[PDB]
């Protein structure tokens, strides 16, 4: 299964998880990841974990125990990208809600907080508008 | 105007256009009856395109034989889409609209006036310029 | 047999080469020559006699170039670039990994290299060529901590996060005007990798929760996700998980399917319509996805209409709900839902829908007042804009003495937000080539297009319009059209002016000398605006 | 840039030569700089030929007529000798240059050896020799065609034979041939600011009229009026 | 005002690359620029060539005897060849 | 080298022979005899770290900078003041005359004197005397020498004149009888493309006195040899 | 014997660009093992096929499991054993192109082989290691059997 998933995701240029990933992640294979999750390469782990977002919500719910287990296996891994995608995904299978609690154990996001909250605070003069703001009427736009 | 002056004409040209379509398949007896009329035939029935569930020959398999000697040519069928080369199908036509003859053997495409007519660069032109007037005469007669 | 004789001959061959004394491995070679049975005296001649002091020669030559008055800096960059090319063609990543292995912190020469920017550029280039080199990975990580190729920018969370911090700081600094030229260089990186896209979008959703201009970060996320969409990617489900879509299962199901396929279908619209008509709607912010609204524009206003007259009211109801129904919230508590304008908005949208889908329409002159009052709704104006784009952009549209361009004039007059859109259409129509139109007819058509451009410029969108005019001047178009445009601009202009306005409008004003508002402007700007 | 990219054979990058050529030939070309100089002369004269064609064809149109198809002949050589382009070939570049030069000597339109005769010989086969040198540069021979030495020699012989067969035979009545071949298209001609066309226009040309039916000038501008409609 | 025998002249841009002004940019590539050409109803070529801002390289006529008077015999040969090529290639037919 | 106080191979020998500390002396030599720019000193141990000799770097920049010296003297050839030109050229001339004996610095002196219409007499004398220098000097030096040394000018015209008389005798006695071609057939321009006359014009330049020397040589030859 | 390639494939599309020939369809198939993309024109009339069908695919040089050739000559009377008896849909053709994502300095990682069977085209993209058995201008047999 590990060599199989490497063959089916080891293309180091297909950094987006390729289409049909929902088909490659059946329940048996989902239970087979955690047997040899750490034996795969970093990019394979990335694409594999990210493919869970493509699945139907029902199918995300069915094997959510295995998804949470594999996400914890990613949270204890060595690769930084694996660590942070695990940190985001830790709350995902239970509800479909991303984990926006990334400020902890991250100098990078703490620097995002410092530098870019300062920048956003200073850049509040003629603050630019989202795309959907064009559609809104005067009351909703002023709101 | 440095081109063939004659080519393939009305019924023969429409018939070969329908013949070289991708989905033409011929039984054993039909193929054997057609190989009778090929004057320049070697006498060896080629292996069919499909063997199981039944031995069937494609029309282009037969058309490879009448093409003489070993010639190579690239043409575009008259209804070739003008974006096939820009897609990921430059060598594998969805509509069989890219005529590729190689080593005197047709492997893909459908023939028409822009590949068998009088126009410059046609298949008959190259057949002349390589295989000589005699072999091109036999080529014309075998086609018809 | 013993290899000491071959090593002796190799040592003789290497020592015999010119200036071989300068090699630092010499010690081992000397050892290799002395233990095997050589002598320590012949090497003295093999090195010294063939020594010519080319180091001294190049030193004297550098002093010669310095003596002539040539700046030493350019020659120093030249020799450094020579070293860079030599190392690049000589590079061996395993040696770099060995320098990593001997001590995790590299020996301090590489820090001195980092102190000078040219070696940082070398390490950028080397990592671009060879991303699989842990020494180079740590080096570019140190530089980031202190033009990382997109593969190398995204290879480490640490590197990508720092570069993303600098990137979006640059985007916010450069604002709406530099958005176009800062977007692709960073959105390529973010749309390079599902992991990169997910991490960046998650951070942008974290950032947008702040109210002191986080909506700009939300726009940047919107541009990045539509960049993913046009690159053939699944930006839908990530966006749905990014919001409150999980609270409404069937809503996220329908929206994800519709966005994955990329076109509407009445089966899902029935579900969404029955959900929103009921007095427990999902938040209107949830369904205000600009891609979803673009699907509505692409479906309800294309030539056609390929729409069912029974389901039509459902599409229009959902559109007016997304555009006009105003929700009031208090601390993540939906206070109220305001369905006041949904009636009139749906009515106007239905009107304009019938008008654009009639296509028999010669009644357009009659429906003009209704068209303008319906255009007063902004979403209706966007729909009319896209319909006019698809209509006029078709070939052979011009067999009439025009009217749709007056509709674009009304759209630019009413809503300032749609100013970039209309220009983005007009310049397209300004560069399209026409065959069956006479050349004079094409010239008059372009004159009309520039009249519409001047009308847009009258509404305070002066700078990008004049910038495009100056571009297509210096980059093509006839000088007569540009002369006509500046004449029209000088017709209605009056003092006073701004610095940027003269910065963009004056430098175009010297390439011609044909016509008094002109000399009046020259005098005013020369006196006041240097 | 693209001319250099597609036609400058780089002897500086070893990896391309490892990929495309057998190791002995790579060491041969990399070792001595004489062969490298010869390849540089080839590129220099091809660049000169490029400028010459810019003078001759300012219209920038590549479709021309010539006695022999070189691309299809390369293809025929490939399929006769079963050349697999997925392998490093064995063709020496200097052999390609030498064979091209010898074939250029072998193809003669103007016989005799003197300054006028050699000048006319150069002028007659100028365009065909330029086409041959551009097509059979050692760059594309070792990069995309990947042709073998025996197949290359066969190609040179075949081009020689076909060119020598393409020479206009003496005794031909090219006068009547041109007359009939130009009279035949007149039989199918529709009879048409506007300009007269068809067989009335053709008659007005050949039957030279002191009064044309539509005497018109085609005037071109060069100032601002070349771009400026108003001044035009 | 104007030169006699020319009762009407029409201004237009060429719609085919053959007549567009083809230059060679610094890249060594061909760029075909749109340039205003004029087409006349009469022929006094010696008069128009002398006029200011009239390109005395590309300016030409469809008359033959004019070219014989003003340009020269080989120019007549070339112009005759171009005219026959135009009237033969008008219908798409090609001749060697 | 030692003319400008530069340590040559003899210094290296007297520091090597009769020295029980080759390692220390060689290390101090390699450090002190480096290129006098601070930025290189950070990179020279790294330059050598791979087993790459600094030799190749030295040779490449040697070629590059000497070529740039040639380019800059070519540039100052017709730049600004003639006084500034000849001042800097004479400075570089006197500097590299120490290194004119070297085989790689002699072309610098060749180019500098090629850009000088007149030179100090001692340099001309050394160029003439040392046969290797004269054979390796450009004709710009030789024109001035011949302007003060008619003997070598005669020595140079003499073999060319010998070859000219040899070809004249062969052409007058060229065994081929035909009305079309003979000794008198060639056009004057065809006879003026001879290497002898072109070489003589280069050797005279635009100086009247060299032309007078050629005149007197021609007088002597035509009179004593009785050959037209 | 000689089996230049073997795998099992699953169909994912029958005619995603619409119908062009009413007896042959352009099946798009994917390997569940190696991710070899397959686009094969199959006669649906004699050998009907459906979306989602699993099938063993073999690409071989001969059919007689001995390395014995027949130079493309039809011979219905050959009593020798046949590998084609183990399959349902058996075609014969010739590979006519082998492209790859190679550079001018390094070999290919992915190779794409285009093969013609009397006009019916087979594009097989995938890993170079599996497809190194293919040589251009070589006769070849396709052997397909559905797996219920």
């Amino acid at each position: 299964t590990g060599l199989w998933l490497h063959n089916k995701l080891g293309a180091t240029d297909e950094l987006w998880a390729p289409p049909s990933i929902a088909s490659l992640l059946t329940a048996a294979v989902i239970d087979n990841i955690r047997l040899c999750f750490h034996g795969l390469s970093s990019a394979v782990k990335l694409k594999l974990l990210l493919g869970t977002l493509h699945l139907p919500r029902r199918t995300v719910d069915e094997m959510k125990g295995a998804l949470m287990e594999i996400i914890q296996l990613a949270s204890l891994d060595s690769d930084p990208w694996v660590l942070m995608v695990a940190d985001i995904l830790k709350s995902f299978p239970d509800t479909g809600s991303l984990n926006l609690e990334l400020e902890e154990q991250n100098p990078n996001v703490q620097d995002i907080l410092g530098e870019l909250r300062e920048k956003v605070g200073e850049c509040e003069a003629s603050a630019m508008l989202p795309l959907e703001c064009q559609y809104l009427n005067k009351n909703a736009l002023t709101t | 105007s440095n081109r063939p002056v004659m080519g393939i004409v009305q019924d023969t040209l429409t018939a070969v256009r329908k013949f070289t379509k991708r989905d033409v398949f011929l039984e054993r007896g039909e193929v054997m009856n057609l190989l009778m009329f090929l004057s320049t035939w070697d006498g060896k029935v080629p292996q069919p395109a499909i063997l199981k569930p039944r031995p069937l020959w494609t029309g282009k398999q037969i058309f490879s034989l009448i093409i003489p000697g070993h010639i190579n040519c690239i043409r575009t069928h008259s209804t070739h889409p003008d974006d096939e080369d820009s897609g990921p199908y430059k060598h594998i036509s969805p509509g069989d609209t890219k005529v590729v003859v190689e080593n005197g053997e047709l492997i893909m495409g459908i023939l028409c006036k822009k590949s068998l007519g009088t126009s410059a660069g046609s298949l008959v032109h190259i057949s002349y310029l390589e295989m000589g007037h005699d072999i091109t005469r036999l080529f014309y007669s075998n086609i018809q | 047999g013993e290899d000491d004789a071959e090593v002796q001959q190799e040592c003789l061959h290497k020592f015999s080469t010119r200036d071989y004394i300068m090699e630092p491995s010499i010690f081992n070679t000397l050892k290799r020559y002395f233990q095997a049975g050589g002598s320590p005296e012949n090497v003295i001649q093999l090195l010294s006699e063939n020594y010519t002091a080319v180091a001294q020669t190049v030193n004297l030559l550098a002093e010669w170039l310095i003596q002539t008055g040539v700046e030493p800096v350019q020659v120093q960059e030249t020799v450094e670039n020579h070293l860079k090319s030599l190392l690049i063609k000589h590079f061996d990543p395993r040696k770099a990994d060995s320098i990593f292995t001997e001590e995790g912190e590299t020996p301090a020469w590489l820090e001195q290299m980092i102190a000078h920017t040219t070696w940082r550029d070398l390490f950028y280039k080397l990592a671009e060529a060879h991303p699989d080199c842990l020494m180079l990975n740590f080096t570019v990580k140190l530089i980031s901590d202190a033009i990382t190729s997109v593969s190398t920018a995204c290879q480490q969370l640490e590197v990508f996060s720092r570069v993303l911090r600098t990137s979006l700081a640059t985007i916010l600094d450069g604002g709406e005007e530099n958005l176009e030229k800062n977007l692709p260089e960073f959105a390529k990186m973010v749309c390079h990798g599902e992991h990169t896209y997910l991490f960046a979008q998650a951070m942008m959703s974290v950032l947008a929760q702040e109210e002191q201009g986080g909506s700009a970060v939300r726009r940047i996320a919107q541009e990045v996700q539509r960049f993913a969409q046009e690159k053939g990617h699944d930006a839908s489900q990530i966006t749905l998980a990014l919001g409150t879509a999980a609270s409404y299962p069937r809503a996220c199901q329908a929206l994800g399917a519709m966005l994955s396929k990329g076109a509407l279908n009445p089966a899902d619209i029935t579900v969404l319509f029955k959900m929103f008509t009921s007095m427990d709607p999902p938040p209107v912010e949830l369904i205000r996805v600009p891609a979803f609204l673009d699907l509505f524009m692409q479906s309800l206003f294309k030539p056609g209409a390929r729409i069912n007259q029974d389901h039509k009211h459902k599409y229009i109801h959902i559109l007016a709900y997304a555009a006009s129904v105003v929700e009031t919230w208090k601390k993540n508590k939906r206070v109220s839902i305001n369905k006041d304008e949904l009636k009139s908005t749906s009515k106007a949208v239905e009107t304009v829908h019938n008008l654009c889908c009639n296509e028999n329409a010669s009644e357009l002159v009659a429906e003009l007042s209704t068209l303008y009052q319906c255009i007063r709704f902004p979403v209706v104006a966007m729909g009319v804009l896209k319909w006019v784009d698809w209509t006029v952009s078709e070939p052979r549209y011009f067999q009439l003495q025009p009217v749709h361009l007056a509709l674009l004039d009304e759209i630019s007059t009413c809503h300032q937000l749609l100013h970039p859109q209309v220009l983005q259409l007009l310049v397209k129509l300004f560069e399209t080539e026409h065959s069956q139109l006479d050349v004079m007819e094409q010239l008059e058509l372009k004159k009309t297009l520039l009249d519409r451009m001047v009308h847009l410029l009258s509404r305070g969108y002066v700078l990008p319009v004049v910038s495009y005019i100056r571009k297509c001047l210096e980059k093509d178009t006839d000088i007569s059209l540009i002369r006509y445009f500046v004449t029209e601009v000088l017709d209605v202009i009056a003092p006073p002016y701004t610095s940027d306005f003269v910065q963009l409008f004056l430098p175009i004003l010297e390439n011609d000398s044909i016509a008094d508002p002109v000399t009046e402007f020259i005098a005013h700007c020369k006196s006041n605006f240097i | 840039k693209a001319f250099e990219k597609k036609f400058r054979f780089d002897y500086t990058n070893e990896r391309a030569l490892r990929r495309t050529l057998q190791e002995d030939l790579v060491k041969d070309v990399l070792s001595n700089a004489h062969i490298q100089n010869e390849l540089e002369r080839e590129f220099e004269r091809m660049r000169e030929d490029r400028e010459v064609l810019r003078v001759i064809f300012p219209t920038g149109d590549s479709k021309v007529v010539l006695p022999c198809n070189l691309l299809r002949m390369i293809w025929n050589a490939q399929k006769i000798f079963h050349i697999n382009p997925r392998l490093p070939s064995d063709l020496h570049p200097i052999k390609v240059v030498e064979g091209v030069k010898e074939l250029s000597k072998k193809l003669v339109i103007v016989n005799g050896d003197d300054p006028l005769s050699r000048q006319a010989q150069e002028n007659a086969t100028l365009l065909f020799n330029i086409h041959l040198r551009s097509t059979l540069c050692s760059r594309r021979m070792a990069e995309e065609f990947r042709l073998s030495g025996e197949a290359f020699d066969w190609l040179l012989g075949e081009i020689e034979s076909k060119f020598n067969q393409a020479i206009a035979h003496p005794g031909e009545m090219v006068g009547a041939l041109a007359a009939q071949s130009l009279g035949e298209p007149a039989t199918q001609m529709t009879l048409n600011k506007n300009v007269t066309l068809g067989v009335p226009r053709l008659k007005e040309l050949i039957n030279i009229s002191k009064k044309p039916k539509t005497p018109s000038l085609t005037v071109f501008l060069l100032g601002q009026s070349a771009r400026d409609a108003e001044r035009a | 005002q104007g030169i006699e025998q020319i009762s009407k002249v029409y201004m237009h841009l060429p719609q085919t690359d053959n007549k567009k002004k083809i230059i060679i940019t610094e890249d060594g590539e061909f760029k075909a620029l749109q340039e205003w050409i004029l087409e006349t109803d009469g022929v006094s070529l010696m008069r128009v060539l002398s006029e200011k801002d009239v390109d005395p390289v590309r300016t030409t006529s469809n008359d033959i005897v004019e070219i014989f008077t003003v340009l020269g015999i080989e120019a007549v040969r070339k112009a005759l060849e171009r005219e026959l090529y135009h009237v033969i290639s008008f219908d798409g037919s090609y001749v060697n | 080298l030692q003319d400008l106080g530069v340590a040559n191979g003899e210094d290296l020998k007297e520091t090597l022979t009769n020295c029980t500390e080759p390692l220390k002396a060689i290390e101090q030599f390699q450090t002190e005899n480096g290129v006098l720019l601070p930025s290189l000193q950070s990179a020279l141990p790294f330059l050598d770290l791979h087993g790459t000799p600094r030799l190749e770097f030295h040779q490449s920049v040697f070629d590059e900078l000497r070529d740039k010296l040639l380019e800059r003297v070519s540039a100052i050839a017709s730049e600004g003041k003639a006084e500034e030109r000849y001042k800097k050229l004479e400075d570089l001339l006197e500097k590299s005359f120490s290194l004119v004996k070297m085989p790689s610095l002699q072309p610098v002196v060749m180019c500098v004197m090629k850009h000088l219409p007149k030179v100090p007499e001692k340099k001309l004398k050394l160029v003439m005397a040392d046969k290797e220098l004269y054979r390796a000097c450009a004709v710009e030096v030789k024109r001035q020498i011949w302007q003060d040394n008619q003997a070598l000018f005669g020595d140079e015209v003499s073999p060319l004149l010998k070859q000219y008389i040899l070809e004249k005798e062969s052409a007058l006695f060229s065994t081929e009888l035909s009305v079309l071609h003979n000794f008198f057939s060639p056009s004057p321009k065809t006879r003026r493309q001879g290497e002898v006359v072109q070489r003589l014009t280069r050797m005279v330049g635009k100086n009247v006195k060299l032309y007078d020397m050629v005149l007197q040589f021609l007088r002597t030859l035509f009179l004593r040899t009785r050959n037209v | 014997a000689g089996i230049l390639f073997e795998d099992i494939f699953d169909v994912k599309d029958i005619d995603p660009e619409g119908k062009k020939f009413d007896r042959v369809s352009r099946l798009h198939c994917e390997s569940e093992s190696f991710k070899m993309d397959l686009i094969l024109d199959v006669n649906i009339q004699i050998y009907p096929v459906d979306l989602g069908d699993k099938f063993r695919l073999v690409i071989a040089s001969t059919l007689y499991e001995d390395g014995t050739l027949d130079d493309g000559e039809y011979n219905p009377t050959d009593d020798r054993p046949s590998r084609a008896d183990q399959f349902e849909y058996v075609m014969y053709g010739k590979v006519y192109r082998i492209e790859g994502d190679e550079t001018s300095t390094e070999a290919a990682t992915r190779l794409s082989a285009y093969v013609s069977y009397g006009g019916l085209l087979m594009r097989l993209q995938g890993d170079a290691n599996n497809l190194h058995g293919f040589e251009v201008d070589s006769r070849v047999y396709l052997l397909m059997k559905k797996l219920a």
